[PDB]
């Protein structure tokens, strides 16, 4: 939405966001997520197990690099 | 949770095999608070650009920079 954009920007000290972050956060994310989604569903369908946990999803940030 | 269930149902379904996966709230809820903290973080650094570049507004310029990196 508009203002959990805008939510994101105020918690990083951002004050005021031009119109194309809107599109251009959600794209962004959804690279970040599809690795984190991707690496979980991987992991935990591959590991003796079918249920994401979080410690899955703990896997999967360890496998980015965009946190590094 | 509505932008974040879609995500997380599309790719689930996406990235299955046999069938979706389950998932747990504590698995939920720890995904959403990794992501949101990401997309801070790089927010955040374009922002720097931002204050570097001798402006106030964050805009897709400062994003690609840290992108590009």
């Amino acid at each position: 939405t508009k203002p959990a954009i805008r939510r994101l920007a105020r918690r990083g000290g951002v004050k005021r966001i031009s119109g194309l972050i809107y599109e251009e956060t959600r794209g962004v994310l959804k690279v970040f997520l599809e690795n984190v989604i991707r690496d979980a569903v991987t992991y935990t369908e591959h590991a003796k197990r079918k249920t994401v946990t979080a410690m899955d999803v703990v896997y999967a940030l360890k496998r980015q690099g965009r946190t590094l | 949770k509505l932008p974040f269930s879609r995500l997380v149902r599309e790719f689930i379904v996406k990235y299955s095999d046999d069938e979706p996966l389950r998932v747990t709230e504590g698995a939920l809820l720890a995904m959403q608070e990794s992501c949101e903290m990401y997309l801070t973080q790089r927010l955040a650094d374009s922002y720097m650009l931002t204050k570097h570049r001798n402006r106030v507004t964050l805009e897709v310029r400062d994003m690609a920079l840290m992108a590009y990196i």
